[PDB]
């Protein structure tokens, strides 16, 4: 599988289980997870750009 | 000026094994060997140990041999495999000590200055008694009573390492003793805790209506070392305990009688979760 | 025996230990972290530890030969 | 001929021998042999153990002069009682127990000119909490390669005195040696007299806590229990009559329930109704 994780035993470096849940470390500054913040309105002026 | 010793939990396993040693042939009813030592600062600490061949004639009392040559050699094995340990002195069992323990001891503090000896129980082992040391002293005796030698005591105290006490935990398996104690081992801590208090008391009359009597003859030391005990117990009169008594009692129930008050919302609460999963599957199953 | 297993998971924890980082988690008792020395590990995690604390890459507590979430 | 019910018969005070030696030199891999008794075919005794200076690294271990050793044994004949050697150990503090490449150059050297001579491997470092993972190997012949190994199932108190893990049926286990079952040779006036001297006391129960931290113990328990008491009223009465599903979020990784509230009220009680007995006592048998 593409970019999969397994568990790998420390001492025969043998498998042990198929890990879920991709590759993705430091994924704090991504998935911000929470909407809002600031509504549509509140830009004005600048109509043509949005 | 030995405050105390550290005795480890390895030595005595030791005399146990020596004193199985020469019980198969040998009928001297005694252990006689070398305690070492590491003499750090004040307190007194024994790591390793080993015996030594002796014996003892019961006739005249007064005759003895050592063997030094051993004592050089394996002495000298020791310092090679480790140049930590020394000497500190010397060991015997049983109760009743021969009168050669000031003979053997004058001759080995050519070894050791502060030499000691340190007595251990094999057979009388069913009470609390641990082990025994005492030091060589030379004074007089007293202020105008002839001279003798008078081994005074040193308390001791027992003391593992690291390993030591891990590896005594292994080998239990029996009961274990766990930390903290809920209500049974802590009362019975205050029940063998005052079964060796009486047997102090009962030793105390014993040695005191055999010199009530006079056979004896009489210590001064003794005397006044038992009468500031009688002299400084305490007496509960008023204001000093009647009254500060109370103020530690009156608030040490307050506590437990949240116990009393949080235990029964606990096992309450239990019982309706229960009364209501029990109607509901019997109101459901026809 | 319950209050042998009582003790034996309190002194499994008052040991000097290793700091590791947490980085995520599989399931329920069982997570990803890796120590501060690389080397990203797997092992298992306690029950005492609540679920609800480990969100972030929060720092967390290590054994040296078990190397779990102690 | 090879059994699978022999039971090494350590002493106690061999294995406090083993690991004094062993913590003695962590980094350097301490060495030493091991003295016991063959009692019959396939049960062997080791009671007293000694040990040998070394000069070896972190890694290796060397020996010293051979004049030392046949020296320290004449002299225990006379002394104690005499025997003849029944292997030797050392000490592997990094990784498990296995033998490796000049341990099985000396265990073939021992059981060729001794009889069997068990080999024990000690890791210092691991007994700590409360258990030791100490054990003892023995080396199996080459040529009885197409027939069994350690056969001749006699009895069947082989299989759960031992299960060999994944670190080590990898280097020797089963092809290079096998592993031997370890009991301890317990008995009294040696048992009991270690515990009549290591957890014992005597004024220990008719002793008073010393209320300058007693009672400031208890304030902060009293407040701490008093942080879950404002946990607990929500809690339960909130998910009672929201959804009735006995089950999720508060099921799977939750810790506040009807176990932490009480064990708090536990330690609480056992900390002082021993105590307000303990100054009970003295009222009335200190006069």
């Amino acid at each position: 599988t593409p970019n999969c994780r397994v568990a790998l035993r420390n001492d025969s470096y043998t498998l042990h289980k198929i890990l879920p849940n991709k590759v993705d470390p430091l994924v704090s500054l991504m998935m911000v997870e929470k909407v809002p913040d600031s509504t549509y309105e509140m830009i004005g002026g600048l109509d043509k750009q949005i | 000026a030995v405050q105390k010793v550290v005795v480890h939990p390895l030595v005595l396993l030791s005399v146990v094994d020596h004193f199985n040693r020469i019980g198969k042939v040998g009928n001297q009813k005694r252990v006689v060997g070398v305690l070492l030592g590491s003499w750090q600062k004040k307190v007194l600490d024994v790591s390793n140990s080993f015996a030594v061949p002796f014996d003892e004639d019961d006739k005249d009392d007064s005759v003895w041999f050592l063997d030094h040559d051993y004592l050089e050699n394996m002495y000298g094995m020791f310092k090679k495999v480790n140049a930590r340990e020394r000497i500190v002195g010397w060991y015997h069992t049983g109760p009743k000590l021969h009168k050669n323990d000031i003979a053997i001891n004058e001759l080995m503090k050519r070894y050791c200055p502060n030499s000691v000896l340190v007595i251990i129980d094999v057979k009388p082992k069913d009470l609390g008694l641990p082990t025994e040391a005492y030091i060589s002293v030379e004074e007089v005796h007293d202020d105008g009573t002839p001279t003798s030698k008078t081994f005074e005591h040193v308390t001791s105290e027992i003391g593992a390492e690291e390993a030591e006490e891990v590896g005594v935990e292994h080998l239990l398996r029996d009961i274990k003793d766990t930390t903290v104690g809920t209500l049974s081992q802590r009362i019975t801590n205050q029940v063998h805790g005052l079964k060796g208090l009486n047997s102090k008391l009962l030793d105390i009359r014993s040695y005191l209506e055999k010199v009530a009597t006079g056979k004896l003859p009489i210590n001064h030391q003794i005397i006044y070392q038992l009468q500031d005990v009688f002299n400084l117990l305490p007496d509960v009169s008023l204001q000093e305990f009647v009254k500060a008594f109370y103020l530690k009692t009156n608030d040490q129930m307050v506590v437990v009688y949240l116990a009393s008050l949080i235990r029964s919302v606990v096992a309450l609460h239990n019982l309706i979760n229960n009364k209501i999963a029990n109607r509901d599957a019997e109101k459901k199953e026809g | 025996e319950f209050l042998h297993a009582q003790e034996e998971v309190k002194r499994i924890q008052s040991i000097p230990l290793v700091i590791g980082q947490f980085l995520e988690a599989v399931d329920q008792n069982t997570a990803i972290v890796g120590s501060t020395t690389g080397s990203n590990y797997y092992v298992r995690i306690l029950s005492t530890i609540d679920r609800e604390l480990l969100k972030p890459n929060a720092s967390v507590a290590l054994h040296k030969h078990s190397n779990a979430l102690v | 001929a090879v059994d699978t019910a022999e039971q090494v018969y350590i002493s106690s005070l061999a294995l406090l021998k083993m690991l004094k030696h062993g913590r003695a030199g962590v980094p350097m891999e301490v060495m030493g042999l091991m003295l016991g008794e063959f009692v019959d075919d396939y049960t062997v005794r080791v009671i007293d153990v000694f040990a040998m200076p070394q000069s070896g690294t972190g890694v290796s271990v060397e020996a010293v002069d051979p004049v030392f050793q046949a020296k320290m044994l004449d002299m225990l004949k006379q002394t104690g009682r005499p025997e003849m050697v029944v292997g030797w150990y050392h000490s592997h503090p990094g990784f498990g127990c296995w033998l490796s490449g000049v341990d099985i150059n000396t265990q073939q050297s021992f059981e060729a000119l001794s009889e069997r001579a068990v080999a024990v491997v000690v890791d210092p470092i691991q007994s700590v909490k409360g258990k030791v993972v100490i054990d003892a190997f023995r080396l199996i012949n080459a040529n009885m390669m197409v027939l069994g190994h350690e056969p001749r199932q006699t009895t069947s108190n082989l299989g759960h005195l031992n299960k060999p893990s994944i670190q080590a049926l990898i280097h020797g286990l089963n092809r290079h040696y096998y592993s031997i079952t370890i009991n301890y040779r317990k008995n009294e006036l040696e048992q009991k007299m270690l515990l009549n001297l290591h957890k014992k006391s005597w004024m220990e129960g008719l002793t008073l806590q010393d209320y300058s931290e007693h009672c400031k113990h208890n304030e902060s328990v009293v407040k701490e229990m008093l942080e879950l008491a404002k946990n607990y009223n929500k809690a339960v009465e909130e998910e009672d009559k929201m959804t009735p599903e006995q089950l999720a979020i508060k099921n799977v990784g939750k810790q506040d329930p009807k176990r932490h509230l009480e064990e708090h009220v536990d330690v609480l009680m056992t900390s002082n109704i021993v105590q307000c007995l303990a100054a009970m006592l003295d009222t009335v048998v200190f006069k």
